RNA sequence: UGAUGGCCUACCAAGGCGACGACGGGUAGCCGGCCUGAGAGGGUGACCGGCCACACUGGGACUGAGAUACGGCCCAGACUCCUACGGGAGGCAGCAGUGGGGAAUAUUGCACAAUGGGCGCAAGCCUGAUGCAGCGACGCCGCGUGAGGGAUGACGGCCUUCGGGUUGUAAACCUCUUUCAGCACAGACGAAGCGCAAGUGACGGUAUGUGCAGAAGAAGGACCGGCCAACUACGUGCCAGCAGCCGCGGUAAUACGUAGGGUCCGAGCGUUGUCCGGAAUUACUGGGCGUAAAGAGCUCGUAGGUGGUUUGUCGCGUUGUUCGUGAAAACUCACA
C-alpha cells in the first residue's frame, strides 16, 4: 500500500461499475521455513460493500500486499453475499459464530449509529447499515471477528420467511413494531425513487 | 451451573491486584530518602539510572526513582515521593517530584517544562 | 428422570433437525396443548392422538415446505426446573424482536405474547418458537 | 474562555477553508509548517479530530463550551448529529452572523464582547446566549453609528440570510421566526463522526 | 405547640419562601408537615400563593403563624376568614398583566410591516 | 413501670436457640441519594436532606411534660491548672482561631435588615442559627485580553534541496469602537418587614445604570515511534537520557537532549491517588472443567434440591385489579 497515488501517460486504471466502497481489515506476515530460511508472504482480507447493503468477502494469501489486496477483492466478488435490513436498522436482533468469535446484533432507533468496534464497523458500514447497535467477544482475534459478521448477518431475512413457514401472515410474524419500521424504509424508497424518475 | 448450588455459594470476584503501597493510595508522600546509589536496568536498555529509597512519613520504606538528569536531594532530605511505574528497573515504582519540597527541579529541561520541576523561564 | 417438557422439545429440536418429517410421544396435555398451538400458528405439520402404552400418544408431522426445510426455527424451554420463569402482562417479551411466537400458560389458560398482550394477565411463560 | 490564534494557520492544518475566503490558505493549502508538505499517518483517528478541529475553528467556539453542545445534543429526543448541528447554528453570534450583519465570526465574537447588540430588549455580554425563536434583536446607536460597522450594515452583500432569521428594517431587527432545520441550514462537514467516537 | 412558619429556599441574593406548617422544636427547614403556601420577597409583587382550606383547618386546630406569617396571612385575608371578622376577601396584590409569549412577535411582526 | 412484657422478683416446670448458620472473630452508623455501567451490576454515605448514637473516660442520680441532660450534678480514675500544700478548680466531636497529624482543608469577620427559635400582654430583650462578607482556580459556569485592511510576505529565525520554503496576512504600518477593566456621577430591591413611633439593610454605595480614554491594562500549557493529531534539523552515540506498554541512545534518534516547526488545550495545562466500565476479568443477564484453569480414587445416603400419568379441592407460590402507599429536594419532562 504504499505510493498508490500516481498520475501518469498511460492508458486507464480499470475503472468500472459497481462503486462499492473498499475496505481491508488487517494482514498478518506469514513465515514458511524453508531448510534454514524463512520465506515471508502476505495475507489479507477483503471485504466489499455496496451502500445498498451486499456484501463481499474475500481473502488473498499472496506474497505481495498488492497482489494480497487484489486477490481478496476478487474472491469477494466472486464470494458475495446479500444482507436483509429495515431503513437504517437491522430486522432482528441476532447473534453469529466463528468458532471462538462471537457477534450480537440488535436494531437501534432511527439515527443512531453504527456503533461497533472497528472491524465490525468496517463490515457492517459497508453494507447499507447507518443505525444499528452491535458487539463482539471471544477469540481475541480479527479474523474470527470478522467471518463471525457475515454468520451472524446470514440469520436475517425478511419477514415473508417465518410468514410462509407459519403459513400465517406477518402479524405474530411482523407486528406493529416492525411493521410500521418497514413501512416507514420502503416509504423512504418509494419516494426516493419518485425523486429520481423525473 | 446449578443455581441452587449458586444460592449456596458463588459468585465472587477473583483479586484485588492492588498497586500502590505508600499508605493511604496517598497522590503523595513525604519522607528522608538514604541509599542513592545507582543500580543498573535491563540489559537491552543499557545504561545506569538514579534511585534512592525512600523511609516515608507512611512508616514504609519503599524505593523512588530520581527522573531527569541533575538532582538536588541528598542523605536526610525532605523528599516529596510520587507513585511510579518503572518496568526499567527491578521493583522500582515511585519517583519524587522536581521543584518540591526537597529535590530541585531538573536543570534547563524545556521539552517537558513541566515535569522535571523546571519552571518558566523568565 | 425429573423433566418432561424439556424432554419434548429436545426431541422436536433433534427430529426436524435430523430432517425425519415425524415424531412420536406420550401424551401428557401439556406437550399435547404445546404441539397444538404449534400447528395453530403452523410451525409444525399436523398432531395426532392415538392410544399406546398405558397412556396415550401424540404423533407430530413437521411442515415442511418446497424442500426438506422446517418451518421450526428452534425450541428452547426457558421456565425450566430450579429456574421456573413468570412473567406480567406488561413485560411480554416479543419472540424474535416480535417476529417469532412464545407460550405463556395463563391463570386464564394458555396464551402468547400477542394474545396475552391483547388481553392483559401473566404468570408465566414458557419456550418460543419463531 | 476565548483563543488567540488566528484562522490561517489552522485552515492550512485541517485543509479547510475556515475564513470562508482566506486568500493565503489557498496560497498554502497544505498544513502549516516545515512538514506540511510532508504527508501524515492517515487515520480515522485523524478525520474525526479534523473535523471536530473545523467546526470549532469555524465559528470561534472553543472545545469545554463545544464539549457540553454535543452531550446536550444526545440528550435532546433527535438523533445526536442532528441536535448537534442545530444548537451550534443556534448561538447569538451564529444568529446575527448568518443575518449578514457581520463580516467575520470575530466580528460578531467582538461586538457581543462589546455589547452592541440587543435580543429582547436585554443586554447579554455573552456569545454563549441563547437566542430562541422569535426573538425580538436589535442594534445600539453607538455601532450603529460607527464607521466599519456602518460598512457592514450597508454593504450587507454578505452570506445571505436564512429562512429561520429575518432582517425586516433599518433597526437590523432580526425577527427570528423557526429553528435552523438540516433541509435549511447548509452545514458544513457532517458531525455523524463526532456521535460514533463520543459516545464510546 | 404549633406554628405556621416561612422557610427560605433560591439561591443567595434572591430570596424565596415557602409557608409551611410545622413544630417549633424543628430547625427553619425541616420536614414540613404539609407545605400550605410560598410567597417571594424577592419578586415584584411579593406573590404569594397559599393552598387556603388547609391553612383553615390549621388554624382552626390551633396553628399559631409566625408574626410575618400572620403578616402574609392578613396580606391575603386569609385571617379574615378563620377569624371572619370583615369576612374574607382578595387582599394581595398581584403581578402585573405583562404580554404573552406570541403576542410579543405579533407586534413586532405588525412594526416590521 | 405510662402501659405489655424474667422488666424484676418467690415458686413451679425444662425448656429455647441453631447448619434456612446460633454462639464467636473482625468489620461498619444507616437511608433519600450520589457516581460508573447500555443494562444489570458495581462503589460512596461528601455536601444538601431523614433518623440514631455519642459530648476527658468509666459508674450513679436528679428534675421536669419531657435528660448519653455537649455551654445540669455527684462518685471512681486519668490529665491539667491553682494551692496558705490543708486542699480546691477545670473540659471547643459549637462559632473563630491556636498547637499536633498529615501532601492537603480557610476569619479569633459584619448584622440579627430578611427567616426561624425562647422570654416578655407588649414595647423590646436573647440566637457564632441565620443572612452576609473574608480566605482556596477547591470546583463549575460565563466574559476579555481585541479587531479589520495591510506583501508578493518586509526584519529574522529555522530547515533547506542552497532553488526556495515554516514562521507568514504572520508582520511593520492605516483605520474601528472600546467591552471588561480605570476614572468621575446617581445608585437599591430584598421590607405591604417590624415599631405605633415617625423611624426602620450587615449585606452595600457593591451591583446597578450615567460620560470619559486608547488597542489600548490582561496567556500560557502538554505532546510530536506507534498505539496516538503533531517532523525535520542539530546535539549526546548504550553515555546523557526518554517510555502507560511494545520499547528508542554503541555518531548521523522525527523516540533521547536541543531548536524551530507542527498537534491540541487554555487560565488553565499536565502529573500523582482512587472508583466504575472497557473485562464476558465471577459469565443471573453473560464462562467453563478429554489436550489450555477445572470430575475428589470409588461406592451409599442424611440435609438439600429435585420430579412420571391422571381426578377434584385450596389459590400459599404466581399473575389480574382497587386503594393507602413510597417527605422535599433526588432525577427527568415541561414552564418561568
Amino acid at each position: 500500500r504504499g505510493r498508490r497515488d500516481d498520475r501518469g501517460g498511460r492508458g486507464r486504471d480499470g475503472g468500472d461499475k459497481s462503486n462499492y466502497i473498499e475496505r481491508v481489515v488487517s494482514i498478518n506476515r506469514v513465515s514458511k521455513v524453508v531448510k534454514g530460511g524463512r520465506r515471508f508472504s502476505f495475507t489479507a482480507l477483503v471485504i466489499v460493500g455496496d451502500g445498498k447493503g451486499m456484501v463481499g468477502v474475500g481473502y488473498g494469501k499472496a506474497k505481495e500486499v498488492p497482489a494480497a489486496i487484489a486477490k481478496g477483492v476478487e474472491e469477494a466478488r466472486k464470494n458475495f453475499f446479500r444482507v436483509p435490513l429495515i431503513g437504517s436498522t437491522i430486522t432482528h436482533p441476532v447473534q453469529g459464530e466463528a468458532a471462538a468469535g462471537v457477534v450480537m446484533l440488535r436494531p437501534a432507533s432511527p439515527g443512531t449509529g453504527v456503533i461497533a468496534g472497528g472491524a465490525a464497523r468496517a463490515v457492517l458500514e459497508c453494507a447499507g447499515v447507518h443505525d444499528i447497535l452491535a458487539k463482539s467477544l471471544g477469540s481475541d482475534n480479527a479474523i474470527n471477528v470478522v467471518h463471525a459478521t457475515v454468520a451472524a448477518l446470514k440469520l436475517l431475512q425478511r419477514p415473508e420467511e417465518v410468514a410462509a413457514r407459519r403459513g400465517l401472515p406477518i402479524e405474530d410474524v411482523a407486528p406493529a413494531g416492525m411493521l410500521k419500521a418497514r413501512r416507514e424504509s420502503e416509504a423512504l424508497a418509494a419516494a426516493a425513487a419518485r425523486e429520481g424518475s423525473a | 451451573p446449578t443455581i441452587q448450588q449458586l444460592v449456596r455459594k458463588g459468585r465472587r470476584d477473583k483479586i484485588a491486584k492492588v498497586k500502590t503501597a505508600a499508605l493511604k493510595g496517598s497522590p503523595q508522600r513525604r519522607g528522608v530518602c538514604t541509599r542513592v546509589y545507582t543500580t543498573t536496568p535491563k540489559k537491552p536498555n543499557s545504561a545506569l539510572r538514579k534511585v534512592a529509597r525512600v523511609k516515608l512519613t507512611s512508616q514504609v520504606e519503599v524505593t523512588a526513582y530520581i527522573p531527569g538528569e541533575g538532582h538536588n536531594l541528598q542523605e536526610h532530605s525532605m523528599v516529596l515521593v510520587r507513585g511510579g511505574r518503572v518496568k526499567d528497573l527491578p521493583g522500582v515504582r515511585y519517583k519524587i517530584i522536581r521543584g518540591s519540597l526537597d529535590t530541585q527541579g531538573v536543570k534547563n529541561r524545556k521539552q517537558a517544562r513541566s515535569r522535571y520541576g523546571a519552571k518558566k523561564e523568565k | 428422570m425429573t423433566d418432561p417438557i424439556a424432554d419434548f422439545l429436545t426431541r422436536l429440536r433433534n427430529a426436524n433437525s435430523a430432517y425425519h418429517d415425524e415424531v412420536t410421544l406420550p401424551h401428557s396435555k401439556l406437550k399435547a396443548n404445546i404441539a397444538e398451538i404449534l400447528k395453530r400458528e403452523g410451525y409444525i405439520s399436523d398432531y395426532r392422538t392415538e392410544d399406546a402404552r398405558v397412556g396415550k400418544s401424540l404423533v407430530v408431522q413437521l411442515k415442511y415446505g418446497p424442500s426438506r426445510e422446517r418451518s421450526i426455527a428452534g425450541l428452547r424451554r426457558v421456565s425450566k426446573p430450579g429456574l421456573r420463569v413468570y412473567a406480567k402482562s406488561t413485560n411480554l417479551p416479543r419472540v424474535l424482536g416480535g417476529l417469532g411466537v412464545a407460550i405463556i400458560s395463563t391463570s386464564s389458560g394458555l396464551l402468547t405474547d400477542r394474545q396475552a398482550a391483547r388481553q392483559g394477565v401473566g404468570g408465566e411463560v414458557l419456550a418460543y418458537v419463531w | 474562555a476565548r483563543y488567540t490564534g488566528p484562522a490561517t494557520r489552522k485552515s492550512r492544518r485541517l485543509g479547510v477553508d475556515l475564513v470562508g475566503g482566506d486568500q493565503s490558505f489557498e496560497k498554502r493549502p497544505y498544513p502549516p509548517g516545515q512538514h506540511g508538505r510532508a504527508r501524515i499517518k492517515e487515520s480515522e483517528y485523524r478525520q474525526q479530530l479534523q473535523e471536530k478541529q473545523k467546526a470549532r475553528f469555524s465559528y470561534g467556539v472553543m472545545e469545554k463550551q463545544f464539549r457540553r453542545y454535543y452531550e446536550e445534543a444526545n440528550r435532546q429526543p433527535g438523533k445526536t448529529g442532528d441536535n448537534l448541528l442545530r444548537i451550534l447554528e443556534s448561538r447569538l453570534d451564529n444568529v446575527v452572523y448568518r443575518a449578514g450583519l457581520a463580516r467575520t465570526r470575530r466580528m460578531a465574537r467582538q461586538l457581543v464582547s462589546h455589547g452592541h447588540f440587543l435580543v429582547n430588549g436585554v443586554k447579554v455580554d455573552i456569545p454563549s446566549y441563547r437566542v430562541s425563536q422569535y426573538d425580538i434583536i436589535d442594534v445600539k446607536e453607538k455601532s450603529l453609528n460607527t464607521l466599519p460597522f456602518q460598512i457592514a450594515r450597508e454593504t450587507a452583500g454578505e452570506r445571505p440570510i436564512p429562512s429561520w432569521l429575518q432582517v425586516v428594517g433599518e433597526r437590523q431587527r432580526i425577527l427570528v421566526h423557526q429553528l435552523p432545520e438540516r433541509a435549511q441550514i447548509d452545514v458544513p462537514l457532517t458531525e455523524q463522526l463526532i456521535v460514533e467516537l463520543y459516545s464510546k | 405547640a404549633v406554628k405556621i412558619k416561612l422557610t427560605r429556599l433560591g439561591k443567595i441574593r434572591n430570596p424565596q419562601y415557602r409557608i409551611i406548617v410545622a413544630d417549633a422544636r424543628t430547625r427553619r427547614d425541616g420536614r414540613a408537615i404539609e407545605v400550605i403556601g410560598r410567597y417571594h420577597p424577592k419578586e415584584e409583587p411579593s406573590l404569594i400563593q397559599i393552598d387556603s382550606e388547609r391553612a383553615q383547618y390549621w388554624l382552626g386546630v390551633g396553628a399559631q403563624p409566625t408574626e410575618p406569617v400572620l403578616a402574609l396571612l392578613k396580606i391575603t385575608g386569609d385571617w379574615q376568614k378563620f377569624k371572619g371578622l370583615p369576612g374574607a376577601e382578595g387582599t394581595l396584590k398581584v403581578k402585573e398583566p405583562k404580554p404573552s409569549k406570541l403576542d410579543l412577535f405579533n407586534a413586532a411582526l405588525a412594526e416590521a410591516e
